[PDB]
DNA sequence: GTACTGTCCTCTGG
DNA sequence: AGGACAGCGTGTCAGCAATA
RNA sequence: UGCUGA
């Protein structure tokens, strides 16, 4: 028998840990999201994944569309873009951590993920 | 040299005394091989009529 | 306060390598990353500028701790350049086809410029420009070609701009994919150089990390880099389009990027406490960098030194490779998995942590039967309820009940674990002092209000899931009925079949929505009463099971009488009514003693459940229990009685009062059109759930109070005097082996008793093994005759107790549980065991089991079990039964393993297809798949009662249907004129043209003067220009000798008006229905106005109110916009397969059709009807005998080879036994040897010897004219008496038993055969309606080689299972229907029946872009979504592609929408809300 | 279904023995002995849950959050209570103190056996000798069970619908054989 | 030159009067045996679950 | 102006969800609630009275949209 | 496992 | 241009010990 | 990796 609410968030992906010995979450799976969207309950599938799993609040160089570029001054702590020296372009975007983890992994190969902020 | 064996794992297993019918069945088990657990064709799972009196028809794991 | 900013698009490109700098906090140089004690060593991989890896530290780059710091990137600076492993292969090609001297590609500039212009036009979307440019080229120096093409290309790109946003669509990505793939595949091969003839400096790459130019030097990444740098300069205009402004520098790496330390977490491995696999690969690169930096200094302080430099280079590349793809380099060890393995697999990062995240606020526990909670409820065991918390905001109208919850505390049930503050957060109440919780019960309502995380409160909504989720009904929402003292989640038994739950240890998950906007959807959409009908075929899913079926069938039987007090307390115990009086009935029997009927109990329970305002329903149908089950005693002839007019087989509910019928599974069950299905149609899904609940409670009270159900041994027993016949039949069955086998080997009818054993042994040790299966089949036949005789003797009437009073019957016979084949096989026979469709296999000595003699004829030795489970089965039969039962489980496992993959592939391709607001089924990029969902709209579950034969129900219940749903309001707010006039026009047209295939035309209509012309006018001419002498007179009279504008033969010959759904928008246009529905409505109105005339019941409905009723019920069953029907089609094709004779069957065929789309199928076939004429029937015999293949080997007795002078005599067979059905003659056969076999023989002799170290006369002469080895053959003036040949190779040849060659060749040598056809056969009868049909089936496929017999066979009605051959002879719109029919016939062999609206969508998607495209990994290449297409399979190839093409993603798929955290673009997310100011 | 009075009179009661080997050569490497089971005198943490050798009492009941052992680094002189973290109740029934194979070990290794009572709850799987498995769904009160004309009252209720599709006719014969045995004092084969 | 209908019990699908059945245990060891029916007048295969 | 006049079930679900998430964030209830603590029951009460000032913006597959009022939409 | 793509591989055509 | 062939692929669902 | 549960 298992019930998990919140608990060990895996550090690499910011997701519930699993197992039953710790709080232990229940993998949702690729087979189940399909049924949840068949019903057309997009918001239930949004709430569950984003809010009960990795919902992060990252910053983007809106002009240059790079997750990696925004920077914090050593202690005001106003974000400034490293690639282009503009500090007022930076704005926040809701995104997962595995999305950030994937941008990092893709950079680990010289590939660039340029994202269009709106 | 693999000892003329063809298998390099599952050679020894834990004998668990959950019951005396779990224990007594570890000394009468015969494993066709651990590699055959990964096979598309199922022909080493056929219960041929030549194992009459040597292997039990009913006593086989069921998964 | 969320970021508020959303994503529109994600593009994948390559980083400059100069902008990665400034994306780097510091360069790392220290190899040893783990400190002596386990902390980060400065300047190592784990550093404090690359971020705090753990909460203990703070980053040096930005002061901030873990969980708040976005990590930073660093770089191992490499000693010298290395090639990048992903852009490497392309580099190789960019160097294979090129002149290292000239620095220009070896391709003809025509191809270069053509492809350049095609890419320039594709970038804007213009798709006809592609072929237009290619044809402009072919129809046409280098400047000359460029100016010819660039004018047209610039004109296109200018006149067709504004289309850069409308270019990311399928059919524009497939074209670019194909163009660039063809370029890389056909024009980059090594070639002699154009300008200098000797410019092939052949780059030829060994294993990765090795490129070798010849004069065998080793290509140093610096020399290759300079070559690319100087080749870009000359050929850049062209490559900047083949790669996006790619710089050649990106093809090479001067540093490696170390990812942030938060994404590299130290775990443990054997004998190492702190290690990440990614840091162990990067550490190997750092260590080689250090050794190489030493050798360079050694050269500076200065063949072995530079051979060592070239070896350490190759080693540093094979490490930088491993860092990118663990298995790019196979010769290195200590190789942990690279990034290709971090991303691309089932473990992976997309199929886990991307599509399958782990969720909070969820429970999982064993489920238990409840039955005393309503069908829409789940029982929560007070241990989840006290932990699962919903975070509700505090407002003036809830602050009272929230205050009690904060006072009750974290551990009492209506309580709360925490309260979140307006600006702060998370002040937990979990203390148990009970005073601070009161100190905080105030200050509620004392910006965003405090939110109380309350517990589950007995009305909440929960999503419940069972893990093999194969359909939409496997996730449904339930209403949180809290139960005290348990750890199990209790669920009603009506919801079992939906989940497939079985209460044998059946863990199930329960999710708790936390948004108040997912609760609205769990209530409205995912609710468990909107899920009454399965989406596969619209048939009901919820229903009562087991003893609610044997209870209701024994109470509703005719002889069940109840006193007032058992009548009551049986009504109130089913109702448990809470609102209003229970309306009762009158006794059926009023006099000797007032008594009720049991059908009256169900009646009075039915008139209380139906909503007060609505009126009870009328219903007429059939029961599951046949009216023959009750016939005890022989039926006698009553002269005027139709026994079925008054039978317990016909269910007749008249105004909610059951008047006749048993009401078994056919109602209350999962069968369609029953009482609960009609309740769900007329009164909604909540009323059907109420009916199910109340009927379950009633049928439980009945068995628990006054009756009882059991299953003893006196209902499986069999009468004596009936087991004597069974025993005599079993004795007779022990003598049917010899005859069976013998008459299957076509042996002498008798006199052979040992030749038969030898023939069986030969057939068993044979190679083909198809004369053995013949015996197996013709043997499971005498045995089957005795079983039929045995089941009939005992099962119907040989049982000790009969059906009304038997407990096994009345359980299999009312649909409760089991089957007549379970009932038998428990009594009077177990049957014939069959393992692979064949009898049990024999040993290697010819015995099936150690107890049986070898080759024993008795059926007992072949698995014919005559024992029953009543009196057990003997040891040998036990063995065969175990073999069968075990193969069953093995097959289950393997079948599920294959079905899962099939369904995953299907669901991954058809997922983005949703119905739009213009009723058209479009994909994610807007590509129109269908212009109307089912070809008419009309989602499946709502079209169940729109079938005919269900109108007499809608007519009977008309008043309830109009009041409950449409109402008088909609009927009179309908205006049908536009659609009604269209159907009148269609009807008039079809009235003037009965035969709609008669070649209508204006001029054709002006051939009625045909006699006028043929009489005298045209009698004098010849075929002037090939037409005729008499056709020219008609042409002259028609052409200009007719009226100017009043020559209107046109109107008499004009097209049928186009269908109404096509022009008149079925949703907003009343009376615009399908052409097949209006025909049904006309037929029924005509057959219903002629029933009212002789009805003795007053009907207050008129044909023209019934018509409006049906038209409204159609217009309302119209597939709401946003339905996402492709996912439903995927799941409907998947679930039936996952669960569940010369052709293929099962998942093999489904995978051939859908996933592979092969041109080679295992069993191709054809079926042309035979034309039904006396001449055709006679010609067909010859046709069948004409297309079968006759092979040299099928006509031969034995060869006689003598041996360097190798003679050969063929000795052919006599015509007695092969000319009968092969249509051959000896001169043709022998002539074949002279011209084909006797030269293929020398062909094979050379095949071996190349790598070894009056009239007889003309025939012989021409034959040796052509070959120099033969000498002279023979002649056979009398039926091929002796026909040998002689050869000789006199010098030195390998004299062996060459008979091997001349026998391996005399098998694949076929006299003559139609290409592709292996055999024909005329299956005499294929129809009962018009039994006269004949079919010429075939086992090969050649469509054109049948076109010559358009008079012997019907070439319309020709069918084949190939779907690639049909698509090549008849087109793609004809292959669509073959695909649909193939899927339907595959599902039909198992009784499954998927709705045609799903196969229509699947076939329309597969054949979308003109070709039969497979639904698999190669079908996604023509897909406009890089984020999809990489969440499926080969994620790294699809990422490399999307990266070297700059491919842009629009975030419109479900996968791309769930990857970047958006709301899917179908179902509930398809529109905005736009609060007005 | 299981009668509730049969379940309260000891029907199918059981237990589990969880033996945990605490070798305390962990938490340390080859340094000074940080390992001796022991309590520094007066620790408020182990006031009365341990017995002066940092080991629970034999017979004591353990619950999550209870003290479970107390090491003592001999050189420094510091104790560590190491709390019981299983979310289930048990009773310590024995504690083996083990040596090093040369009879020279120093109070570093022990083996504690806990006893966990596992009586038939709802959700437990029962089975017959014929493959007829099934969870326990209710504990039916003993006064709501159908009593026979002999005064008896079943203690297992088995739905008769598992027979028709599974054809376990051996259970219907075992019932009669066992009833005849209990009646005549015999023992049938 | 010289030297398969089953036992058929009665159930209808399209017409009537007697199908024919092959029993195979296409299930696990905790379930029961599936039955495969086939008609006479036509050839329509059933494939029940029990 | 050309799409269906009725309110699809997905639209009803999303409108109820949004109105409920608004009510729960202390928004004025124009429906005269009568002692119910569920914001979704209140949202249904408002939908039945035809008091929801939200604009369903139906998007067509080419970007073109049509703005419908929740009041001017036939709720089944 | 089999069947697909792919991959050239280099053999007769202007 | 007839091939020969080397080359990728997937594979329902959750637990425990234990150990790399 | 050996087990086990649907
Ligand atoms: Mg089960
Ligand atoms: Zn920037």
């Amino acid at each position: 028998f298992q019930v998990r609410t919140t608990g060990a968030r895996d550090r690499v992906t910011n997701q519930p840990i699993g197992g039953r010995n710790v709080q232990g979450g229940i993998r949702f799976g690729e087979m189940e999201r399909d049924a949840l969207l068949a019903h057309g309950t997009s918001f239930l599938l949004h709430d569950r994944l984003f809010n009960c799993s990795d919902r992060s609040v990252a910053h983007v160089c809106v002009k240059c569309g790079s997750l990696l570029s925004p920077l914090l001054e050593k202690p005001n702590r106003k974000y400034n873009c490293t690639l282009c020296s503009r500090s007022d372009t930076i704005d926040t975007v809701s995104v997962p951590y595995v999305f950030r983890y994937f941008v990092a992994e893709l950079a680990a190969m010289n590939i660039k993920v340029k994202l269009d902020v709106v | 040299t693999g000892l003329g064996l063809l298998q390099d794992s599952g050679l020894c297993v834990v004998a668990d005394k959950l019951n005396f019918i779990r224990y007594l069945s570890h000394f009468r088990c015969v494993h066709r091989g651990a590699d055959f657990a990964k096979m598309r064709t199922t022909t080493v799972r056929r219960l041929l009529p030549e194992s009459w009196g040597f292997l039990c028809p009913v006593h086989t794991p069921d998964g | 306060n969320m970021p508020w900013r959303r994503l529109q698009g994600i593009s994948f490109g390559m980083y400059s390598a100069e902008e990665l700098k400034k994306l780097s906090v510091k360069s790392i140089t220290n190899p040893r990353y783990l400190d002596s004690l386990g902390n980060p060593s400065a300047n190592g991989l784990y550093d404090l500028a690359l971020g705090p890896a753990d909460s203990k530290e703070v980053c040096s780059t930005c002061v901030q701790d873990f969980s708040n710091c976005s990590g930073h990137l660093g770089h191992i600076e490499l000693p010298l350049t290395v090639y990048n492993p992903l852009l490497f292969d392309k580099l190789y090609l960019l160097l294979r086809g090129s002149c290292l001297n000239c620095h220009m590609l070896t391709c003809p500039r025509a191809v270069i410029h053509l492809l350049l212009c095609q890419l320039r036009v594709l970038e804007v979307g213009a798709l006809q420009a592609v072929y237009e440019l290619e044809r402009i080229l072919n129809r046409f120096s280098a400047s000359e070609i460029r100016e010819e093409l660039e004018q047209y290309t610039t004109e296109i790109v200018q006149n067709n701009l504004l289309g850069s946003q409308g270019a990311h669509v399928k059919n524009v990505c497939e074209s670019k994919s194909k163009l660039i793939a063809l370029f890389w595949k056909a024009h980059m091969n090594a070639k002699r150089c154009p300008h200098c003839k000797t410019g092939r400096s052949v780059v030829r790459k060994e294993h990765n990390s090795k490129l070798t130019i010849t004069f065998r030097g080793y290509l140093t990444p610096t020399s290759a880099r300079e070559h690319l740098s100087a080749l870009w300069k000359n050929e850049g205009f062209f490559l900047n389009y083949l790669f996006s402004r790619f710089n050649p520098s990106v093809f090479f790496l001067d540093f490696l990027v170390v990812p942030p330390s938060r994404y590299r977490p130290v775990s443990r491995l054997g004998d190492q406490m702190f290690t990440n696999g990614q840091t162990v690969n990067l550490q190997a690169v750092m260590k080689d960098v250090v050794l190489i930096r030493k050798l360079l200094a050694l050269m500076a302080q200065e063949q072995s030194l530079i051979d060592k430099l070239y070896n350490i280079w190759i080693r540093l590349q094979s490490h930088v490779n491993i860092v990118f793809d663990s298995e790019m380099d196979k010769l290195m060890m200590d190789k942990y998995p690279g990034i290709r393995q971090i991303l691309e697999k089932k473990e992976g990062l997309f199929r886990k942590h991307m599509m399958g995240k782990r969720v909070d606020y969820a429970a999982r526990s064993v489920i238990c039967p409840d039955m005393y909670i309503n069908t829409n409820e789940i029982g929560i065991p007070m241990v989840f309820a006290t932990k699962l918390t919903y975070p509700q905001p505090v407002t003036p109208w809830n602050v009272q009940e929230l205050r009690q919850a904060v006072i009750n505390g974290p551990n009492v049930h209506p309580g709360a674990s925490m309260v979140i503050n307006e600006d702060g957060s998370r002040t937990a109440l979990s203390a148990v002092d009970m005073t601070q919780r009161e100190a905080v019960a105030k200050q509620l309502l004392t910006q965003g209000t405090k939110i109380v995380c309350r517990h589950v409160k007995n009305g909440d909504i929960l999503l419940l899931n069972r893990q093999p989720t194969l359909h939409r009904p496997s996730i449904q929402a339930h209403r949180a009925r809290i139960l005290p003292e348990e750890k199990v989640l209790r669920l009603h038994y009506a919801n079992c079949k939906a989940y497939n739950a079985d209460f044998d240890g059946d863990e199930m998950n329960a999710h708790f929505p936390q948004s108040e906007l997912g609760r609205a959807e769990a209530y409205v959409l995912a609710c468990t009463d909107q899920q009454y009908l399965v989406p596969k075929d619209g048939q009901p899913l919820a229903g009562l099971i087991q003893d609610h079926m044997v209870s209701g069938a024994s109470m509703t039987t005719r002889g069940c009488f109840f006193t007032r007090e058992h009548y009551m307390e049986l009504v109130y115990r089913g109702l448990t009514d809470k609102v209003g009086r229970v309306k009762l009935l009158s006794p059926s029997i009023l006099k000797p003693f007032p008594l009720w009927t049991g059908k009256q109990v169900v009646s009075t329970l039915l008139i209380n459940i139906i909503p007060e305002d609505h009126i009870p329903l009328n219903l007429s149908g059939k029961a599951k229990i046949t009216g023959k089950a009750w016939v005890k005693e022989t039926p006698r002839s009553v002269p005027g009685f139709n026994p079925d007019s008054m039978c317990e087989s016909q269910v007749i509910i008249r105004e909610g009062e059951l008047l006749c019928g048993v009401l078994d599974k056919a109602h209350y069950g999962s069968s369609a059109y029953g009482l609960v299905h009609c309740c769900y149609e007329i009164y909604g899904g909540e009323t059907s759930g109420k009916v199910l609940t109340c009927l379950a409670r009633l049928f439980t009270a009945y068995l628990q109070l006054y009756r009882g159900f059991t299953l003893g041994v006196e209902d499986i027993l069999v009468k004596p005097k009936a087991d004597v016949k069974r025993q005599r039949i079993i004795e007779e069955s022990t003598h049917c082996g010899p005859q069976a086998v013998r008459a299957a080997l076509n042996l002498p009818e008798a006199a052979s008793y040992d030749e038969v054993r030898g023939k069986w042994q030969d057939a068993h040790l044979g190679k083909d093994q198809r004369d053995f299966n013949m015996i197996d089949l013709k043997f499971k036949e005498e045995v089957n005759h005795y079983s039929n005789e045995i089941n009939k003797a005992c099962m119907p009437f040989g049982l000790h107790r009969q059906f009304p009073e038997n407990s096994l019957q009345m359980m299999v016979q009312s649909g409760a549980k089991g089957s007549t084949v379970n009932t038998m096989q428990i009594s009077c026979l177990l049957g014939q065991i069959e393992l692979e469709g064949r009898r049990p296999p024999l040993m290697a000595s010819g015995k099936s089991l150690p107890c049986f003699e070898p080759y024993e004829f008795t059926p007992r030795a072949g698995g014919f079990v005559t024992g029953r489970f009543l009196t057990g089965i003997k040891p040998p039969e036990f063995f065969f039964h175990c073999m069968a039962g075990r193969e069953g489980l093995v097959d289950t496992a393997v079948k599920t393993s294959r079905s899962g993959y099939l369904q995953r592939c299907i669901i991954k391709h058809l997922e983005g297809l949703v119905v739009q607001y213009d009723l058209t089924v479009r994909d994610s990029d807007g590509s129109v798949v269908q212009f109307l969902y089912g070809e008419d709209g009309l989602d499946i579950p709502k079209t169940q009662f729109l079938q005919p034969k269900q109108f007499p129900f809608l007519a009977s219940n008309y008043e309830v249907i109009m009041k409950s749903q449409h109402l008088h309001e909609v009927l009179s707010r309908a205006d049908p004129k536009k659609a009604l006039h269209h159907f009148r026009a269609i009807k008039k047209w079809q009235s003037k043209h009965p035969n709609t295939l008669l070649r209508r035309g204006a001029f054709l209509s002006y051939s009625q003067k045909i006699q006028e012309a043929v009489k005298a006018l045209k009698l004098e001419s010849e075929n002037r220009n090939g037409r005729s002498p008499g056709t020219q007179e008609m042409l002259r009279m028609w052409y200009e000798l007719d009226e100017e504008s009043r020559r209107k033969y046109q109107k008499k010959a004009a097209a049928c008006p186009d269908p109404s759904l096509s022009v008149w928008r079925p949703d907003i246009y009343f009376a615009s229905v399908s052409e097949t529905f209006e025909t049904k409505v006309d037929d029924y109105s005509q057959e219903w106005a002629a029933q009212t005339e002789k009805s003795y019941e007053k009907s207050e409905l008129s044909l023209d109110r019934l018509r409006t009723l049906l038209q409204l019920k159609w217009q309302r069953s119209l597939c709401e916009p946003g339905e996402a029907v492709g996912l439903l089609a995927a799941q409907s094709i998947g679930e039936p397969s996952t669960q569940m004779m010369n052709v293929t069957l099962g998942i093999p065929r489904l995978r051939e059709i859908l996933m592979v789309a092969s041109a080679n199928i295992k069993t191709p076939m054809m079926s042309v009807p035979v034309l039904n004429t006396k001449k055709a029937l006679k010609r067909v015999k010859s046709l069948k005998k004409q297309l079968t293949r006759v092979c040299l080997g099928e006509v031969l007795q034995k060869i006689d080879v003598q041996e360097q002078v190798y003679q050969l005599r063929f000795q052919f067979l006599p015509h007695a036994y092969y000319q009968q059905e092969k249509c051959l003659r000896p001169e043709d056969i022998l002539r074949f040897m002279e011209t084909r076999f006797f030269k293929l023989l020398m062909e094979s002799i050379k095949k071996k010897n190349n790598k070894a170290s009056e009239a007889m006369e003309r025939r012989v002469q021409a034959v040796r004219e052509i070959h120099p080895f033969i000498d002279d053959y023979q002649y056979d003036t009398e039926e091929s008496l002796w026909c040998q040949v002689t050869v000789k190779l006199p010098l030195m040849k390998i004299n062996f038993d060459m008979s091997s060659l001349v026998v391996s060749l005399a098998h694949g040598a076929v006299i003559y055969a139609t290409k592709g056809i292996t055999r024909c056969l005329l299956n005499e009868t294929t129809n009962n309606k018009n039994e006269k049909e004949l079919v010429l089936n075939t086992e090969g496929i050649n469509l054109p080689e049948l076109f010559k017999y358009a008079e012997v066979l019907d070439l319309r009605r020709l069918y084949s299972n190939d779907i690639h051959a049909i698509a090549n002879t008849y087109g793609i719109e004809a292959a669509l229907r073959v695909i649909e029919k193939e899927i339907k016939d595959v599902f039909a062999v198992y009784g499954i029946a998927v709705d045609p609206r799903h196969l229509s969508l699947v076939a329309d998607y597969m054949c979308f872009e003109g070709v039969y495209k497979p639904l698999n990994r190669f079908g996604i290449r023509s897909n406009s979504s890089p984020l999809q297409q990489m969440t499926f399979e080969t994620s790294f190839q699809f990422l490399k592609q999307a990266t070297m093409l700059g491919s842009h993603d629009e975030l419109r798929s479900p996968s791309a929408c769930l990857v970047v955290g958006k709301v899917v673009r179908g179902g509930t997310g398809l529109f905005e809300l736009k609060q007005p100011l | 279904i299981v009668n509730k009075a049969s379940w309260e009179r000891g029907f199918a009661h059981g237990s589990v023995y969880k033996s945990e080997f605490i070798d305390l050569s962990e938490k340390i490497k080859q340094g000074d002995s940080s390992l001796v089971f022991g309590i520094k005198p007066g620790d408020p943490r182990v006031l009365q849950k341990l017995d002066d050798d940092g080991l629970p009492f034999i017979g004591a009941k353990l619950q999550y959050g209870d003290p479970y052992y107390s090491y003592l680094n001999l050189n420094t002189g510091e104790s560590f209570v190491m709390y019981y973290k299983s979310k289930e109740n048990c009773v310590v029934d024995n504690i083996k103190v083990c040596s090093n194979d040369t009879g020279s070990g120093k109070f570093k290794c022990v083996c504690i056996t806990m006893r966990v009572p596992r009586n038939p709850t709802i959700g437990d799987k029962f089975a017959s000798r014929h493959g007829q498995k099934g969870i326990l769904s209710r504990l039916w009160p003993a006064e709501d069970m159908p009593f026979t004309e002999s005064g008896m009252v079943p203690d297992i209720l088995f739905n008769p619908h598992g027979f028709p599709s599974r054809m376990t006719i051996g259970m219907l014969i075992e019932s009669m054989a066992g009833k005849s045995a209990a009646l005549h004092g015999l023992c049938h084969d | 030159l010289g030297t398969g209908p089953v036992v058929d019990r009665r159930c209808p699908r399209c017409g009537h009067e007697g199908m024919a059945y092959h029993t195979r245990q296409m299930r696990s060891a905790d379930e029961g045996q599936t039955v495969f029916y086939t008609c006479t007048n036509c050839k329509f295969q059933e494939k029940e679950d029990s | 102006r050309i799409t269906t006049p009725y309110m699809t079930k997905y639209e009803r679900a999303r409108v109820l969800g949004t109105r409920a998430l608004q009510i729960a964030m202390c928004a004025p209830v124009m429906v005269e609630l009568e002692g119910e603590t569920d914001p979704l029951l209140i949202a249904m009460k408002e939908l039945k009275a035809r008091k929801i000032p939200i604009i369903i913006r139906r998007y067509l597959p080419d970007g073109s949209y049509e703005d419908w009022g929740v009041d001017e939409l036939i709720i089944t």
